């Protein structure tokens, strides 16, 4: 049972920034892609159930807001 | 499952390692990592003990295993905080796999009735390291008297047969 | 009927076969292997420039 | 100069990992082209379309044709698009894979022609037409009770041998010459020698060089039956924006891409949904489906068979499929085992076009009295069951005895049917059903044997049957 | 013994083999995953250490997925797995024809060996659609309400479905044993069967000489379930050697339906989400996938065909249900068997009504349609007033010209068991009972007066066998009115 | 070295790791052998079959017995090989668990007896019986209506008051009279009180003499269940084998196999298949029900009581026993009722093996008429109801007059219901009945009373019975 | 009829485990006197509460479900 937060890129900020760690209060980066679906790690400081913008300009709803990433 | 995870975490050390310029340094303080937890068992069952808060573990990991690099220290860790710590030795594996992977080191396994001269095994290296494509080449040597007569290496999942298995596939055929 | 005989005669060689493969190992054991050692050796690189 | 590994292989779902920052998009094609260096290796040609991110630089697709021989650690070239099938005048007369190649070994299409991408978005809202006007079809039930739609979805829902693709080949012979414009065939999941017996009869009847030809059949991995109805839906689409033009657009068991989508769906990674299928049985389905449709440039006049699993009309890709047609006939195994051919249910057959100020006011009260009468011979069946004809009261032995005859003056005999019973065949026009219907119901053929309705054209048939009988 | 042996000992020269090997990881229920195998490809072949195979079906990132091919209570967690480097071969050729094997393709009758050369792959793609023709071609059972009512030709796919012990095998060795004339080579596939059963099968196909051009592939009830899913596609990949060459070949599935619960069996063990009746979402494709690699090429592929008789058990008759509707859906035609008719006495018990071909009556032989569509137009008239007209006087129509004429027609179409008769008398005698013959031969007497009406043929009439051997077509029909009516005198109606 | 430790304990559900290399094989046994060191613990004998490979050197085995009591860490013995259980002639006259250990008080059988495994493979296509040949029972309505076949699978309907075990009972002592063989009674998940019912029956009756009994019972885990047919059959396969002689092996209530089977699957953690049962339930019910079969050696014919759960026959548990069947006995309470014993219906009960490339040509006619004159003698009961039983026509009062000579000429004098009536009882061979229905039915004797051809065998019996009444 | 009655009781507001162990306190009273020759009667009110009771103590333990989620 793999995590999906446990991706080699963002373990490796994570080995990197251990010391200090820096904050993704505002941005974030996507974990997954499918089906009208996103995960993501970072948003340290979303809401649940928020307007959320991609790059792309694409609005997307913060349903699910676990430990390490946002749904 | 683990040893995806542990690939996973390794080639994020890796890439650490390969971006600090210090491969040498993280290669030998992980093989010291994996020998100091394959001397001692009950280590990992201390820290998965559950009375023990999670800064005493982190104060026992950075006055235990002090001396090793800091990506690796912050990698143990992170391992820590992510209760994560029973995979250690599969990362180690699994980072020295990537490590020997970089340097070009390949880890081949030779049965043979008789101990081989380093000459043979010089020799040896220097057939197999055009074979697999690898720079150098590595042999461990284990006698197992049950064969007679000849040689069977085995690099990786791939076996180079040809001491006894002869004769066997003399009598399948014959029969 | 024939096809009995012809198994009876396939499990004989069966049997035969067997008897001297392990008959063949113990000379093999038996005789001196140092000979031997430097042989597979060069069998060994053999295979390698063969494949 | 940036190619990915294999990692994994499941079946017909392969994953791909790639290098950071270089990963495709979603529904962008893949190729993998080995070159089988050893005796333990096989030469490969696979298309992969992407379908999901998996994070770690992965991505998780979806094969067009079987991985059988895929080694882990095979490299996979990007396209940098969607599947692109070729389109224009070059697709008339041609037959095509999923991949848009011709299979009609008639040639190969030149490399600089157009190909536009699969995947597309909807035609928007104020794209749209919205006019109704009947398609007329030559068949009783249909002419009578649920009139199709020139420019509308049409769905032919039925079970497993109730007559769909025979009434499917009747609305090809009875519409495709006369339409003056292309028609296009998507065969999904459809038996292979349905496709060429279709092919040889288009040969056979000239339709051919006004049709283009896509077979996905049911020999295929479900990888492509997903794709087959995309690739015959961007060649329709093609002519009615590009060229403004009318296009008929046949498509035969469309069940299929939602149960190809289902096959596929649980080695996606994704929960089981209602009963076996995917959680996006709609979203999948729909994204195909609503573009199907007529827009201010052209109009595709879009018939579809649809199967029905066990008989089962409560089943959710036959359930969620109903909100997307304009008229539906819905056929019964309880009728085609009666000898009703088209075993088209009359009252749960629906249309748009079944309103006054579209087929008239004589065409509409015909079609609601013979609904009416229909649906009290249906509520009297229990009575007849077990007490019989006995005990109904000289209203409703009337209504029993007019309704046997109206059922059996929907069958009727096709001329693709003339393979199976030796009959001719007939085209009966929207007029004389009426007529022939309303003489029914007036009583004017009460007289008459009710055998002598079965299987027969107009209304003088039945005379001249039940003269032949000894009337 | 001893020749061979030194020959051998001369002939030989050394090698070092290559092993490509993995561990184990899990065994259980009949499915095994391990570690290694890094070259492996998907659908391969893979080896045990004790000697059983495996099928390789999932390659995930670090393991790989494999199907154990035999018993699995010998493998162990530790074994090591090699490889084979081939995807899923079965032995082929004409050295395979009168055995019986399992769908490895070893020989389990215990004859010897199977010496063959050549191999094809178990999952092959089907023929194009260019690639195929039209049936035109009679494929001849023997049953007389097969070839008259629901014709099959060379290259369609005819379901035969019904409840169980309603005759399915029966009309299967019919039909095998039927082929020994023409130039069809058949094959029989016995999936989940009783062993006993297929053994009794062998031997009355041995009877009736029907082992010189048949192959029996047998997977039994006791076998698990991979050896049961991979039963009728050995069944095609034995056939296709054939097709391909230009031969023409018949297979046989007994209970398809017991290929479906095998499946399902297996993917449940992988732990697939199952869907209706709990069956995986791709039970469809397993027998599309086999049933459409069965089809009759065209001249420019050799001209050969592939007709399938595939078997679905239903429970009470119930032919709405989803194995059914799956396997109606994909083949062109069923016959369906009733357990009413069979109880009742009615052998073969087709039910003329729910039974139907569709590329049949483009396979019938110029004379048989001409003869057996009143044939069939009787028998429907006459099952569907029987059920009505029980109680009760009637018009004199509808109690003689109907009633008396249907009960001939149930009297002909009945057969005794592995007796096929040939297509010439079986169109002369439905002329003799479509003709109005039959209606002054009393009903308990119809099937002596056919059995006395062949050996009448036989020896006086066989100007008019000979005609429709060669011409196809019927004969005269005053000249074959007056065999018929001369026969009629010597007939005794007791 | 092959000693394990135990991991997991779960309900029945037990989990032992053993070092790398030494794993053992699916379906063999691990004993528990554990006496309690000190006051904080439970002595412990209990054996476990292992089931799956879950990796990491660990085995997910099933419980014979109760797990109450075991502690992770436990040392288990592997004996290498599966359930070994007693075969030969110390098993006749014995009643035995799962484990091939004697129930019974009489001793213990010795470490030198022959054991053989509990999971073998079926035997193959070469070594099967080519031809199908009839099993004699004696008992005329079986041999003459539903004819058994050496090597048949054969359901019982009925039970509770219908002369089930009676019927068993005499099969047990015609087949080890006439044949020579013995019987193998395996009791599949049935409560513990008709088990020693029927053990005292066959205890008084001297038929237990000659067969061996397997009792798996109710209160027993479902691992335990499950292996109680297999076990029974391996006694069985012993007189198949070694001696060559035909043997019985009965299998009281062959729907609690499956359902056992199911409840091992749920435990197991399987996903479960149609309905409530287990994916492999064709696969389990294969590997029982092709070892009872026909080969060059001798045979093993089962007489099989079937439950039919809902009373659906389209169930999965009866439609897969239902294709290895090969004839049914229906047994009914209405011919116990009237006074024919024993009570098999003859028109439910039906056979694969009544016909004519079987038996012959004589058997199957004089059976069918039999059976057409049962069918419209009940056919003409509504008629004698709603008519009386005279002025029908003189066809029909002939028919009704040979139709109940016959229903009453079905019945026998079992050796079993000699204790209770007095009388012998009959070894009627089957030419024999075949001659006496012949006989009845051709009108021979139409002058006799009807009450002659209650509860005979033969027909010069019935000559003598009516010449002394 | 209590001078020779014994009454085991669990009711619904109890502990799960309390409902699933209330008959076999009830056959082990009722052993004791059975192994001394007297004669129980022994009366579960409502198993089917203890087979609900075993369900749920089942699935809280997460043991895998079957028919009805029963264990
Ligand atoms: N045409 C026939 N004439 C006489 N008897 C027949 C005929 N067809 C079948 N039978 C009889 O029916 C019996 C069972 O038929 P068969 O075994 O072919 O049915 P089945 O559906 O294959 O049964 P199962 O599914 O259990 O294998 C056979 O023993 C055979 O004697
Ligand atoms: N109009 C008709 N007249 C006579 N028979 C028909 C008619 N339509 C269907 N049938 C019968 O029903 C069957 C349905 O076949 P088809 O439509 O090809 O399959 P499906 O309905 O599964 O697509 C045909 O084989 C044919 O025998
Ligand atoms: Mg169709
Ligand atoms: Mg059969």
């Amino acid at each position: 049972s793999i995590r999906a937060e446990e991706i080699s890129a963002l373990i490796k900020q994570q080995i990197e920034n251990y010391e200090s760690q820096i904050q993704v209060s505002d941005v974030g980066t996507v974990i997954q892609v499918g089906d009208g679906i996103a995960r993501a790690h970072g948003l340290d400081n979303v809401m649940s159930g928020e307007l959320v913008e991609f790059a792309n300009g694409v609005m997307g709803m913060a349903l699910n807001l676990e430990e390490n990433n946002v749904g | 499952n683990q040893e995806v995870i542990a690939k996973r975490y390794a080639s994020a050390l890796f890439q650490i390692a390969l971006e600090q310029g210090q491969l040498d340094r993280i290669e030998e303080d992980v093989r010291a990592v994996r020998q100091a937890l394959a001397e001692n068992g009950e280590f990992l069952s201390l820290l998965s003990y559950p009375k023990l808060s999670l800064d005493q573990k982190k104060a026992l990991i950075a006055e235990a295993f002090a001396g090793v690099s800091t990506p690796v220290q912050n990698t143990l860790l992170l391992l820590l905080e992510r209760h994560r710590f029973g995979l250690v030795p599969e990362l180690a594996e699994q980072f020295l796999a990537l490590v020997d992977d970089a340097r070009g080191i390949a880890k081949a396994v030779a049965y043979s009735a008789r101990p081989l001269t380093d000459e043979e095994l010089r020799a040896l290296s220097d057939v197999f390291a055009q074979k697999v494509g690898k720079q150098t080449l590595e042999i461990e040597n284990i006698i197992d008297p049950e064969l007679i007569g000849g040689v069977r290496l085995r690099i990786g999942n791939r076996i180079y047969d040809g001491s006894v298995s002869g004769q066997l596939e003399r009598i399948r055929r014959q029969l | 009927i024939e096809r009995e005989k012809e198994q009876a005669m396939a499990a004989l060689r069966e049997q035969v076969a067997s008897l001297s493969v392990l008959i063949a190992s113990k000379v093999i054991e038996k005789e001196l292997t140092e000979q031997d050692q430097r042989k597979l050796i060069e069998a060994y690189i053999k295979d390698v420039q063969e494949v | 100069m940036t190619r990915g590994r294999v990692i994994q292989v499941m079946g017909p779902v392969v994953d791909v990992k790639f290098e950071n920052g270089h990963l495709p998009a979603i529904y962008n094609a893949l190729k993998i082209q080995h070159k089988a260096r050893n005796e333990n290796e096989v030469d490969i040609d696979l298309t992969l379309e992407v379908a999901l991110h998996l994070g770690d630089d992965t991505v998780r697709t979806i094969a067009m044709a079987s991985t059988d021989g895929l080694i882990r650690g095979m490299e996979v070239i990007d396209t940098g698009a969607p599947i692109s099938v070729p389109v224009g005048e070059v697709t008339l007369g041609r037959v095509f894979n999923v991949l848009g190649e011709p299979i009609d070994l008639e040639g190969d299409i030149p490399a600089d022609a157009r190909r536009d991408p699969i995947h597309r978005p909807a035609p928007k809202f104020e794209e749209l037409a919205t006019e109704v006007e009947i398609l007329e079809t030559g068949i009783k039930v249909v002419d009578l009770l649920a009139p199709y739609i020139k420019g509308g979805k049409i769905g032919l829902f039925g079970g497993a041998g109730v007559g769909k693709t025979v009434l499917i080949q009747e609305l090809i012979h009875n519409i495709a010459q006369e339409h003056g414009g292309i028609s296009v065939f998507a065969g999904v999941g459809e038996r292979t020698r349905e496709g060429n017996d279709l092919y040889h009869e288009m040969k056979d009847s000239g339709v051919i060089s006004k049709t283009a030809m896509v077979f996905g059949q049911m020999n295929e991995p479900p990888g492509a039956r997903m794709r087959v109805a995309l690739t015959g839906l961007t060649m329709a689409e093609y002519f009615r924006d590009e060229q403004g033009q009318d296009v008929l657009l046949f498509i035969d068991n469309i069940f299929r891409f939602t149960q190809a989508g289902s096959e596929v769906s649980a080695l996606l990674g994704r929960m089981p949904s209602a009963v076996g299928y995917q959680p996006t049985l709609a979203t999948e389905m729909g994204q195909l489906q609503e573009r199907i449709t007529s827009t201010a440039k052209g109009s595709i006049t879009s018939i579809q068979a649809i199967y029905v699993p066990a008989d089962d009309y409560t089943d959710p890709a036959p359930a969620t499929t109903f909100s997307h047609l304009d008229a539906t006939t819905n056929l019964e195994r309880k009728l085609a085992e009666m000898g009703i051919y088209p075993a088209v249910d009359p009252l749960a057959s629906t249309s748009r076009a079944l309103a006054p100020e579209i087929v008239g006011e004589e065409h509409y009260q015909v079609a609601r009295k013979v609904q009416q009468t229909l649906q009290r011979y249906k509520e009297l069946q229990d009575i007849i069951a077990i007490l019989g004809m006995d005990e109904l009261s000289d209203e409703d032995k009337l209504v029993v005895h007019r309704a046997r005859r109206i059922q059996f003056f929907l069958s009727q005999n096709f001329h693709v049917a003339e393979q199976f019973t030796g009959q001719p065949g007939s085209y009966v026009p929207v007029k004389e059903t009426v007529r022939g219907f309303k003489e029914i119901l007036e009583g004017k053929y009460d007289h008459l044997p009710e055998d002598a309705f079965r299987l027969v054209g107009r209304i003088e048939e039945v005379v001249e049957k039940a003269k032949a009988m000894g009337v | 013994i001893s020749a061979l042996i030194k020959q051998q000992i001369e002939n030989y020269e050394s090698q070092i083999q290559v092993s490509d090997v993995g561990t184990v990881i899990q065994v259980g229920d009949g499915i095994a995953r391990a570690h290694g195998l890094d070259n492996v490809m998907s659908g391969e072949l893979v080896e045990f250490a004790n000697g059983v195979m495996g099928m390789a079906l999932n390659l995930e990132e670090n393991n790989v997925g494999i199907v154990i091919l035999g018993p699995y209570t010998g493998i162990k967690e530790g074994d090591e797995v090699r490889r084979t480097g081939r995807i899923m071969e079965v032995p082929v050729g004409e050295a395979l024809i009168g055995r019986v094997v399992n769908p490895l393709g070893q020989p389990v009758d215990g004859l010897g060996p199977v010496e063959t050369t050549e191999t094809r792959p178990i999952e092959s793609p089907a023929p194009g659609v260019m690639d195929r023709r039209s049936v035109h071609e009679p494929l001849q059972t023997g049953i007389k309400a097969i070839d008259a009512l629901v014709p099959i030709g060379r290259g369609q796919r005819e379901l035969i479905i019904g409840d169980r012990q309603t005759g399915k095998t029966s009309v299967a060795i019919d039909t095998i044993i039927n082929q020994k004339d023409q130039n069809m080579i058949s094959i029989y596939v016995a999936i989940g069967q009783k062993e006993s059963t297929v053994r009794t099968v062998v031997e009355t196909l041995r009877k009736h000489g029907a082992l010189d051009y048949t192959i029996v592939v047998t997977a039994s009830a006791s076998q698990p379930a991979p050896l049961l899913f991979l039963a009728p596609y050995a069944g095609v990949a034995m056939g296709e050697y054939f097709m391909y060459k230009g031969k023409h070949v018949l297979v046989v599935y007994d209970d398809l339906s017991k290929q479906a619960a095998a499946y399902r069996e297996l993917s449940l063990l992988l732990r697939r989400p199952p869907g209706r009746e709990a069956y995986p979402g791709d039970i469809f494709y397993l027998h599309s996938r086999l049933l459409e690699r069965a089809a009759k090429l065209s001249d420019a592929k050799g001209g050969g065909s592939l007709t399938a008789l595939p078997f679905v058990e239903t429970q009470a008759g119930d032919i709405s249900a989803y194995i059914p509707t799956n396997v109606i859906s994909i083949t062109d035609g069923q016959i369906f068997l009733q357990s009413d008719l069979f109880f009742s006495g009615v052998r073969p018990a087709i039910n003329a009504g729910l039974s139907v071909s569709r590329v049949g009556g483009a396979a019938q032989i110029k004379a048989m349609k001409k003869v057996a569509g009143t044939l069939r137009l009787d028998l429907a008239a006459y099952r569907e007033l029987e059920a009505f007209a029980q109680f009760g006087s009637d018009l004199d129509k509808a109690t003689q010209a109907k009633l008396a004429r249907g009960a001939r027609t149930v009297e002909v179409l009945k057969q005794d068991l592995h007796q096929p008769i040939p297509v010439e008398k079986q169109v002369l005698i439905i002329y003799a009972l479509t003709r109005g013959f039959l209606d002054d031969i009393p009903v308990e007497d119809v099937r002596r007066f056919e059995k006395e009406f062949y050996l009448f043929l036989d020896q006086n009439g066989q100007h008019l066998l000979e005609h429709i051997r060669t011409t196809k077509d019927l004969p005269n029909e005053d000249d074959l009115n007056k065999a018929i009516e001369a026969f009629k005198k010597t007939f005794v109606v007791s």
